[PDB]
């Protein structure tokens, strides 16, 4: 008979996948019962049935996880590079922190900037920055968030800078809030899917798994609009191509076309958005350029982007829609230059396919049909990315399908944790819970609160912003605990305060300039993934001392050491002094990780980590204390900060996952009671809403929107009840959401103003006379129907924004505006104006972009299903499945060079190469642009230097290095490139 | 062998000799690949490779997607894409390929080594490698070219249905992962009714010719599809329209045998009953009288 | 045999015709015992006869604490003492023994039985006693003498590595009892690791000749040991210096075979051909002309 | 292969080792699942891997329990 069954009598153990955000459910097997003679071994993992998202399913990445837990590149030992070496040396855990703590505590006594130089106490060190792990917990990233703000460090970042910056740039102006809208299991309610600006078949498999249960069960049509035919195409009822860099002209022409048939939720438009809001009259647009453009600094005034003000202070109405000055006015007239011939002639697609997509975006219209978009870098990663999701927003607010299930934006987020590492604020001017650290012109704390805390611009709002200062003091308690009080303004003055945003590009910019000493990074590869890898190296190259933290060799370890035409550099002539120390992964600690619909999921440790690898947590523990015990023997500069910073666990060196958690959700510091005298809390206990929150010092939180996730019933996080009463999908008893465990954000614009669901058959919120209740937790107060409090209750107007007013850096309305390296060397909309004008281009940046004469093709960079960024390619089984380095070219162009199916190219722009296989094939084609054929070379981005797949290069070493005017996000997906046979 | 006394077929064993098989009630099961709504994004490989202890080697991109470029004996299933313009539109139609666990399995009927490949009541055909001797009868045998040798031990391998794992009652690697929901198992009188249910949807979306693959030729196969085109099997990297077991090989392990076997023993007695009828033939039976 | 397809050796097997073992990419595993943590409880001894179904029978005291006094066909395992004071002071070094799971096994090298013994895949090296004929030539071929007959069947037995609890994914039943931690039980990488730091410790306590016990001799150990004094294996209880295959045994298993297969077909051809060409030796070669 | 693993459907039990004062936990294992029909009869015990002071261990009396259990001497029935 067959072999027996081998996991048996193993050790199952509940995790969730390290690589995307579709969150998966895993079920972990390890030899050794958990006695403690046993070593526990994780030898073999598969999905977890019960889970609601993935009900068992793994793609090849989260299937393959084995490989990369036991990869044989996993770090072991703490390594260090002695400056101008060409090897690594072993050293001690105990080495390793004393060497590093010195080279910090003399960097920052050289360096600190206690006051700027208009006398203000600022307390910023600016000349050691830090990258941090949006693979890693959230209670690595509040750890991670404590150490570096203690310091004063302001370069800061996680990868949500080159990622969906621009989603949060766009949808926070937009409908409040930066994060995606609805859920994964909630798609399979579409009648419309469109994959739009994303791949979501190859970069969120196992979410898409419910794309295809709406279109094979709920009988929708699944749209696929991209450069290439990709694997997501090749299940779509429709397909239409589209050229890199020209989302704005598609997506206008689709809000042109439903403005001129009337194809809109009329009553959903007229209450829920600003359409009747009336604008200043001094607002105008002509030629490319909004009012208020200073040429000169290349930036907007943004005085007249705004609403006329009425005799209260309130925006002014016209509730007919007829004032020439309302917002839908001046929508129709932005618009109306994106006819289908405009954008047949910009963006290449056919005017019969452009058709076919605005027809059924078109029939969502109705109250009972709706459209769901999927997307995420396909727009993200342009020099215009938050202007793409601002067209695409607007079209989700006039069909009305925002707050309905199957309807929504799905901001599809990209490592399993980058919505807990945006949420905790690991971005260089933010705190926890999108608070805002203060600016150096705010000189004390009433300054600082009143320009966070906004006023209404309508009536009757929830205005939920209004309570920023019970979030910021509830912060400040959990940072200093007893030392924040009113007295010493809660610590105010210890927080680093910024003079200017410290993004990637503008800190590698200072690199390249001699101005920073140090960098960590912990799980990020930037020589990977950062643009313009040829300058990244050279850049690193000028650091005193790197910190490595990850729990596999990366690029970035190694960036020091030959790999030929990979990494062409001389080892003797770099003198950085190289720490690289051994971390966990995921299977080798407990904690919690958010996924892509706010779901906060706890997973559990299914064995001990290799080697002296350690957790991230104990790695930082070390460093910060041999650190804050030579500030309290030497003294230095800065010292108070850094000394006032908690670390309140009961083992310093070893912090608890639970004992984070706890915080992040927060404490009554004292017997809270509400207005009726009754008790809501008692000193000591976990608060169950950050409705308790208090601006007094009673309460303390280190992330008020996770305020519910672990509370005195327990934590919510581990729920695994996957019950859904009502059919849609909707589990609430599964994990705990932010915010108090909402699954569908805006759902009061489920149902219209009367209370009455716009579709029937989906019903998530309805009054039962005294408050709301339904099939989802209501995203609001208890207003009732009838009154003017609108459904977006963090817009300080209650609604929908078609006008982005002052928010946005471009214009309150998205314009075409072409890639910085483009195809055609012009702007067919307005040629005096063709790259975005606001768009920052360092001096050395501009020097090395390409022109069309010598990078005729457009050039883009994205994902295959098999691989997760440069990490998978460690693992054996990820590698066997795409081994070797391609680029996709049609057959029109490889016909034109000679290049024959599976020959060998080099791909080059004007900062550097790749050579590669080449894969012709019919699914990319040349499209008709302005006159010309436009041909696009696509480049995956999984191979390099290290790894067991074959050896290839850093895709990186093509991109530019410039970014969206708003979050500095670079464009890597688009640009412009030139292939020759090789 | 034979513990679980439920073999309905056995390599190499004459029919009047059959194998245990007394606990023969059991539900048929199969597994149903939708190709229709594959995303072709290999889980099922890794998976596949992952619960069965197997790595293929690290191979090489000659051009296209499909890797590795074939089964082997540390590969058990592949994905095999194929780019098409022939229904006139651009279709990329994507196929899992492996052992189609057929109801009267080629591989079987050629094998000389007794119990080297077995036939279970619930539908799988397994190799027992103690007994498989390397001849490769089997890869001419199969009508979809599917086993496949381990140079490392000169025996052949290929997908088990998860033999071991839905022997204990549990579904197999690849159906569990699969991210879309692709493929399904279950018993085999459920699966054809999801299929006929699908097939019922493609046609509704304008596929005419839809239909499920589960061949009459072989008997059926315990591995069906669902194709979106199944008028024009080949589209999909060449899966054969109206396989059967080749007529040299029903033949050649067929009527040759008994033929031969009444040659040799007519021939013998022949030759006996001659020898001893005449008498030998020496240099002078005359001067014997 | 070889259900499991994980099978790297095995006895009396031609190396052209190579046991199956396409299942191979497992992790090794390993036993770790650190002497100096030793308390020389004897519950392995309990443990391993609890599990494993065997009773050994009640002996005799006869001056020491030993008991049984040796490894048998009921005890597979057995605590090993002696008393020193060749390091410079009283000190009482206690050791388990029993199989050591040897990457080379010479057991399965001097077998002269087909699959008597083999070696899976993670290390484990295992009797299959349908084919043991009982001549005791493991017990010659075993650089530790550890194979033992067993009196009532004629088959030999031994510590199997409790293979039918590592199989499903449990530790074996000597590694889980150990009071003090001193059998520690994982992969064979993190069990070298963990063997690396404890001789650390026991160097920073003053033993400079503490070491691991992972004979290269016989290509490593899955059984391995941390000892103090590790350049006098033999002071615990005869631990042998430096173990490797005899060298009779590799040369008697080894070149003597082919030599007298050469031997003995040469002589056939040489017979057959030297009667062929000459022709017979009778009384009269002479009156035949 | 391998014997199959002989206790994947006993019933285990929870209990305290009898003889020392350490109090180390086990996990006792019985023929037959709790139904009326069969009189469950314990075969096999080991240590409670979870227990913070055995984690798992068994000294040579606590493993060697069911001798003790099903020991020859157990008395049966009242004598005089
Ligand atoms: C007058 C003409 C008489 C004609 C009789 C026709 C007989 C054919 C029988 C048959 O094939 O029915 C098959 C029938 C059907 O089997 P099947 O599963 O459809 O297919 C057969 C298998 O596929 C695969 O085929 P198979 O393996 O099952 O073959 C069957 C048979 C196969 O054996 C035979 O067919 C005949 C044996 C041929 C010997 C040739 C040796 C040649 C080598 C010499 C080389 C010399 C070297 C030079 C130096 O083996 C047995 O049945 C036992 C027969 C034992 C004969 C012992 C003689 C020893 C003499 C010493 C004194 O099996 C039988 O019923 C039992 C047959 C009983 C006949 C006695
Ligand atoms: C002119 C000189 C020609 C020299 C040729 C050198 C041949 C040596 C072959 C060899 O040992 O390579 C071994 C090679 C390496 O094996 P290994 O795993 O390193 O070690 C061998 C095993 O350890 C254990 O050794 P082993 O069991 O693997 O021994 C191998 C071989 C062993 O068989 C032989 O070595 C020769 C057979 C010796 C017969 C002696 C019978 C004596 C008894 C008579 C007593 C009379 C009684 C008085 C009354 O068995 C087979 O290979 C099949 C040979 C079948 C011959 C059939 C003749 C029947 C005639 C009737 C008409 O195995 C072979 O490649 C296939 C050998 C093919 C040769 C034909
Ligand atoms: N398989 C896999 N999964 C991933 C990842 C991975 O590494 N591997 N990474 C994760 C991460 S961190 C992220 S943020 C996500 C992103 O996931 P996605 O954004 O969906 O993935 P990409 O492949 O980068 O890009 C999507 C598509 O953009 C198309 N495209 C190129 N330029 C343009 C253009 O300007 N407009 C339009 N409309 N489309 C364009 C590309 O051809 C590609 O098909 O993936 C996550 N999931
Ligand atoms: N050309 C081009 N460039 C891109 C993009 C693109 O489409 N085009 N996409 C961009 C985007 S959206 C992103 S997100 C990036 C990502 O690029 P990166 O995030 O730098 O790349 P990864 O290879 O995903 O690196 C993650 C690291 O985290 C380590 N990690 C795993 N778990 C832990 C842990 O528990 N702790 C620690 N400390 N380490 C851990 C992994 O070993 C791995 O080394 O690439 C960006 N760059
Ligand atoms: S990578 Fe994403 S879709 Fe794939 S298994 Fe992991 S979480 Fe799921
Ligand atoms: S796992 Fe499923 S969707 Fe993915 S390639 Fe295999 S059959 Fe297709
Ligand atoms: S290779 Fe093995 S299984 Fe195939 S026919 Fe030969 S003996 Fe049979
Ligand atoms: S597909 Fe081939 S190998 Fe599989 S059962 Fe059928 S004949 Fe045998
Ligand atoms: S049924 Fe099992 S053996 Fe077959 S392809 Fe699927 S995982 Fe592999
Ligand atoms: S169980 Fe452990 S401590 Fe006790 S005698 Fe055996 S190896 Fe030593
Ligand atoms: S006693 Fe058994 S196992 Fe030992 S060598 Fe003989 S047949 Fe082999
Ligand atoms: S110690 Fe002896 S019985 Fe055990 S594997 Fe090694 S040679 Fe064989
Ligand atoms: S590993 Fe198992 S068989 Fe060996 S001594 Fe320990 S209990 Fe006995
Ligand atoms: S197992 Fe041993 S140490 Fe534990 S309680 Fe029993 S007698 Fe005491
Ligand atoms: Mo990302």
């Amino acid at each position: 008979q067959a072999r027996n069954y081998k996991l048996l009598r193993a050790k199952e153990i509940r995790n969730t996948c390290t690589y995307c955000s579709v969150g998966c459910g895993l079920l972990m097997y390890s030899l050794g019962d958990g006695a403690k003679n046993a070593r526990e071994a994780i030898y073999h993992i598969e999905g977890d049935p019960d889970h609601p998202v993935s009900r068992g399913a793994l793609c090849p990445k989260g299937a393959g996880l084995l490989d990369y837990v036991n990869s044989e590149n996993r770090l072991r030992y703490p390594e260090y590079r002695a400056p101008g070496s060409d090897k690594w040396q072993r050293i001690s855990w105990e080495e390793a922190f004393s060497r590093i703590a010195k080279l910090m505590k003399a960097d920052r006594d050289a360096n600190f900037i206690e006051k700027n130089e208009q006398g203000v106490t600022v307390n910023r060190w600016l000349s050691t920055g830090m990258l941090c792990a949006s693979g890693a917990s959230n209670e690595t990233g509040m750890l991670t968030q404590k150490f570096a703000r203690s310091l004063g460090m302001l370069a800061v970042d996680n990868q949500a800078r080159v990622x969906h910056g621009p989603t949060v740039a766009s949808l926070a102006p937009t409908f409040g809030r930066g994060a995606m809208t609805n859920h994964w299991v909630d798609i399979k309610n579409a009648n419309v899917v469109m994959v739009m600006g994303g791949n979501a078949a190859e970069a969120h498999p196992v979410g898409f798994r419910w794309a295809m249960e709406a279109k094979n069960n709920n009988d929708a049509t699944l749209i696929v609009v991209d450069p290439r035919f990709t694997r997501t195409a090749s299940v779509a009822d429709i397909y239409a191509p589209i050229r890199s860099g020209t989302d704005i002209t598609f997506l206008s022409g689709v809000l042109r076309y439903l403005i001129e048939n009337n194809k809109i939720n009329a009553e959903y438009v007229k209450h829920y958005t600003n359409a009747s809001l009336l604008v200043r009259d001094d607002f105008a647009f002509e030629d490319g350029l909004f009012s208020g453009y200073d040429a000169e600094k290349r930036q907007y005034d943004k005085s007249s982007w705004n609403y006329q003000l009425d005799e209260n202070g309130y925006a002014k109405r016209d509730e007919t829609l007829t004032h020439p000055r309302c917002v839908w006015n001046l929508l129709k007239e932005h618009v109306s230059r994106y006819t289908p011939d405009v954008v047949e002639n910009i963006c290449g697609t056919p005017k019969a396919d452009f058709l076919k997509v605005c027809e059924v975006l078109a029939s969502t219209s109705a109250p009972d049909r709706t459209t769901t978009f999927l997307y995420a870098l396909g727009w993200t990663q342009h020099t215009v990315g938050a202007q793409n999701i601002r067209t695409m927003a607007m079209i989700q607010l006039l069909l009305g399908n925002m707050g309905m299930a199957g309807g929504g934006v799905n901001a599809l987020r990209g490592h399993s944790n980058i919505q807990g590492l945006t949420d905790l604020g690991l971005l260089s001017t933010s705190l926890p819970g999108y608070l805002t650290l203060p600016s150096e012109k705010q000189v004390d704390l009433q300054s600082y609160l009143e320009a966070n805390t906004p006023k209404a611009t309508l009536a009757d709002q929830v205005n939920y912003w209004s309570n920023y200062p019970k979030f910021f003091v509830s912060l400040m308690k959990s940072f200093y605990g007893d030392a924040a009080q009113k007295e010493n303004n809660w610590g105010y003055d210890w927080l680093p305060k910024w003079d200017q945003t410290y993004d990637v590009i503008k800190y590698f910019n200072m690199m390249d300039e001699g101005k920073v000493t140090g960098y960590f990074c912990q799980g990020f590869n930037p020589v990977a993934s950062f643009p313009d890898k040829n300058k990244v190296v050279s850049c690193l190259s000028k650091l005193k001392y790197m910190v490595v933290i990850d729990p596999l060799v990366t690029e970035t370890s190694t960036f020091w050491q030959n790999h030929g035409e990979s990494n062409d550099v001389d080892p003797a002539s770099i003198q950085t002094e190289v720490f690289r120390l051994p971390s966990t992964c995921f299977a080798e600690e407990d904690g919690s990780i958010a996924n892509s619909g706010r779901w906060l999921q706890w997973h559990w440790k299914g064995q001990d980590a290799p080697g002296e690898a350690r957790n991230d947590g104990e790695i930082l523990a070390g460093i910060y204390h041999h650190l804050r015990e030579l500030y309290q023997s030497e003294g230095g500069k800065g010292v108070e900060p850094l000394m006032k910073m908690s670390w309140n666990y009961k083992q310093p060196h070893e912090p608890q996952s639970d004992e984070v958690a706890k915080e992040n959700n927060g404490y009554a510091l004292e017997d809270l009671y509400d207005a009726n005298g009754v008790l809501i809390a008692k000193k000591g206990q976990l608060l169950s809403s950050f409705a308790h929150l208090r601006d007094d010092g009673t309460t303390a939180s280190s992330c008020w929107i996770y305020t519910g996730s672990w509370t005195e019933q327990g934590n919510q996080m581990a729920n695994r009840d996957n019950s859904d009463p009502s059919g849609l999908g909707n589990t609430l008893g599964w994990a705990w959401a932010w915010p108090l465990n909402r699954r569908v954000l805006y759902n009061r614009a489920s149902a219209d103003i009367n209370g009455k669901p716009w579709d029937p058959k989906r019903m998530l919120i309805q009054w039962n006379g005294s408050k709301w209740t339904g099939n989802d937790i209501p995203d609001f107060g208890n207003a009732a129907p009838g009154t003017p409090t609108g459904p977006f209750i963090m817009q300080p107007e209650g609604m929908g924004r078609l006008f982005a007013i002052n928010k946005m850096a471009e214009g309150p309305f998205p314009e075409h505006y072409e890639p910085i390296e483009t195809p055609l060397g012009t702007n067919p909309l307005h040629p005096n104006v063709v790259s975005n004008p606001v768009v920052r281009l360092y001096e050395q940046d501009a020097l090395r972009m390409g022109k069309k004469e010598q990078f005729p093709y457009v050039g883009t960079t994205y994902r295959l299903t098999e691989h997760f960024h440069t990490w998978t390619k460690h693992a054996l089984l990820n590698a066997i499945a795409q081994p070797e380095q391609f680029v996709e070219i049609s057959e029109t162009l490889a016909a034109a060079k000679g290049i024959n199916n599976g020959d060998r190219v080099t791909v080059s722009s004007k900062r550097g190469f790749i050579r590669a296989v080449a894969v012709v094939t019919r699914r990319l084609k040349p499209l008709n642009v302005n006159g010309q054929q436009v041909e696009t070379v696509g480049i995956p981005i999984h191979w390099g230097f290290e790894g067991v797949a074959r050896k290839g290069y850093i895709a990186n070493t093509l991109t530019p290095n410039v970014g969206d005017a708003n979050s500095q996000t670079p464009e890597y997906k688009a640009f412009l490139v030139n292939i020759e046979k090789a | 062998a034979m513990e679980t006394q439920d073999i309905i077929k056995r390599s190499a064993t004459n029919s009047i000799t059959p194998p245990s098989q007394v606990r023969d009630y059991k539900a048929e099961v199969a597994k149903l690949i939708d190709v229709s709504t594959c995303i072709g994004c290999k889980a099922c490989q890794v998976a596949c490779s992952e619960w069965n202890d197997i790595r293929d080697e690290v191979g090489h991109c000659v051009g296209v997607y499909d890797n590795p470029a074939d089964l082997s004996a540390k590969s058990w299933t592949v994905m095999r894409f194929s780019e098409t313009e022939q229904n006139g539109k651009l279709e990329w139609l994507i196929r899992k390929d492996g052992c189609m666990h057929c109801e009267d399995p080629g591989c079987l009927k050629a094998c000389p080594s007794a119990g080297a490949i077995i036939q279970y009541a619930n539908g799988i055909v397994d190799f027992q490698s103690e007994n498989c001797i390397g001849c490769g009868y089997c890869i001419a045998g199969c009508p979809f070219n599917i086993p496949r040798l381990n140079k490392e031990d000169n025996r052949v391998y290929k997908c088990t249905l998860c033999v071991d794992r839905v022997s204990v009652g549990q579904e197999p690697a690849c159906v569990k992962t699969c991210p879309t929901g692709a493929i399904h198992f279950g018993t085999k009188k459920e699966m054809l009714e999801l299929a006929e249910q699908r097939v019922a949807k493609l046609k509704a979306r304008g596929y005419e010719h839809a239909g499920v693959y589960n061949p009459e030729g072989v008997g059926g196969t315990h591995v069906m599809y669902v194709l979106h085109h199944a008028d024009q099997p080949e589209l999909y990297h060449g899966l054969p329209k109206d396989p059967k077991i080749d007529t040299s090989v029903s033949l050649w392990k067929g009527a040759l045998k008994p033929l031969a076997a009444a040659g040799f023993i007519a021939t013998f007695a022949g030759l006996i009953f001659h020898y001893i009828g005449i008498g030998p033939n020496k240099e002078v039976d005359d001067d014997e009288e």
